[PDB]
């Protein structure tokens, strides 16, 4: 019936003055745009069909053509920025927002989806969707006593679109828009559907990626314990954004970081730091590095939770990206830690894997490692143990590695290493 | 004592910006 129409036929139907013919042709367009491979989005755009689809959105008297054009426009908007722009340029934004009030759940849902694609394109369209007043009617769709009464797919689409309104930076979303959205987000974060949880965590992760003021507005909503709970979920699609959000939060103030610790987050890290997915290990190690950049009492928590041997572990063997984060965690630890905490570090076996990493071509990690080594010597100086450390670095091949670095290209590298040698290795 | 290190930009693990409805 409406399967596999040429664009030409679609145009002919839509240009006819017969609403049924238009409906038929519009559905045909929807099916082209929904096919598995290479939807002919540009061809549809060039045929000049967008203004017609947009006008069909306003036809309250013919709900099916509203649905079909909503669906077609949604899929056009799912493409490149230029393709999304064509949809916006046609006046689709306010028309879609008007459809959020539709008595037909399947039409309202489709409009939710479309606005998600538009906002998803980037900051400008995101903020334009907000300026057109999308937030109030979107939130109103979620104003029910129990989210469980909503159709599952419907709730998922709502959550996803809301997460796109929280997404992107340069600039980040308007503060008042974030305040307006947050209480619903907190609520979605306690829902029991895995996809709603995943997308809610993504939204929280976007919101906490920025200046400490941004983190604060999320953290004061009391979501950290729930985020930590989700950190221990069995679904990787939940753990991943939950962990990204926890990582973002510990980039904040000592107080913001302490909330993460207080909520029991550190107890999950033996699993995270040995997680089969390398991206989880990397994010988790990055997180640890920002925690070891914290207060001495926060470093002590890392110690108490038995996490230092886990850091020695990733420093010893992990993908290179994770190893670099491990190196950072060590330099941060030795910069902020007490002498005793630093001594503990050496006793866990940090020295050997630390030295082995000096074979890395990465110039930045070499700097990180040399610094850490400097910091550890400074602690051994307070204890008069400098020579015990020199010998330790000597026997694992470290001194050989420091020696060569004297001839390294980078200025601070050979300078840092020359200092080490002519000081502790003479 | 060092400063915190904010997230460095990247879209790799990041989920899709947009969704096309197939059915």
């Amino acid at each position: 019936g409406t399967v596999n129409w040429s664009v030409e036929d679609i145009v002919k139907g839509i240009n006819s003055n017969n609403l049924e013919s238009q409906l038929q042709a519009t559905q045909a367009a929807r099916k082209l745009l929904s096919r598995e491979k290479q939807p002919p989005i540009d061809n549809i755009i060039r045929a000049g069909l967008i203004p017609k689809f947009v006008s069909f959105l306003g036809k309250t008297d013919c709900s099916p053509i509203q649905f079909e054009s909503a669906w077609a426009l949604t899929n056009i908007a799912s493409g490149t920025s230029e393709q999304t722009k064509a949809v916006v340029d046609g006046g689709a934004i306010p028309a879609f927002i008007s459809l959020l009030a539709s008595p037909h759940a399947h039409i309202s849902e489709q409009a939710v989806w479309a606005l998600g694609n538009i906002a998803g394109d980037g900051s400008a369209f995101r903020d334009l969707v907000i300026k057109h007043g999308a937030i109030d009617p979107l939130l109103a769709l979620l104003a029910v006593p129990d989210l469980s009464t909503l159709a599952c797919g419907y709730l998922r689409n709502l959550t996803w679109t809301l997460s796109n309104l929280c997404r992107n930076k340069n600039p980040a979303p308007p503060l008042d828009a974030v305040e307006q959205i947050l209480p619903t987000l907190v609520r979605l974060l306690h829902h029991n559907d895995p996809e709603v949880l995943a997308d809610s965590c993504w939204a929280i992760s976007y919101l906490t990626d920025g200046p400490n003021e941004r983190i604060e507005m999320v953290v004061k909503k009391g979501v950290v314990p729930q985020l930590v709970k989700l950190l221990g979920a069995t679904e990787l699609p939940i753990v991943t954004p939950a962990l990204r959000a926890i990582g973002n939060i510990v980039t904040g103030t000592d107080e913001q970081t302490q909330k993460v610790i207080d909520a029991g987050a550190l107890a999950v890290f033996p699993s995270l730091l040995t997680n089969p997915k390398t991206n989880i290990q990397k994010e988790a190690t990055w997180t640890m590095s920002n925690i070891t950049a914290g207060r001495q009492d926060q470093i002590q928590q890392v110690v108490n939770h038995g996490l230092v041997p886990f850091l020695v572990g990733v420093l010893s063997k992990a993908d290179f990206k994770t190893q670099k984060e491990a190196a950072w965690a060590i330099t941060n630890y030795t910069s902020g830690g007490t002498v005793e905490q630093i001594v503990y570090l050496v006793h866990c076996g940090i020295i050997e894997p630390l030295m082995n990493l000096l074979s890395a071509k990465d110039t930045k990690i070499i700097q990180v490692i040399l610094d850490a080594i400097s910091n550890i010597f400074q602690a051994a100086e307070k204890l008069g143990e400098t020579e015990k450390l020199s010998i330790m670095i000597e026997e694992c091949g470290g001194l050989d590695k420091i020696e060569a670095l004297q001839r390294h290209e980078n200025e601070s590298v050979y300078k840092a290493s020359l200092n080490l040698i002519e000081k502790y290795f003479s | 004592r060092r400063r915190k290190r904010k997230r460095e930009w990247d879209d790799d693990d990041d989920p899709p910006k947009k969704r096309r409805r197939l059915d």
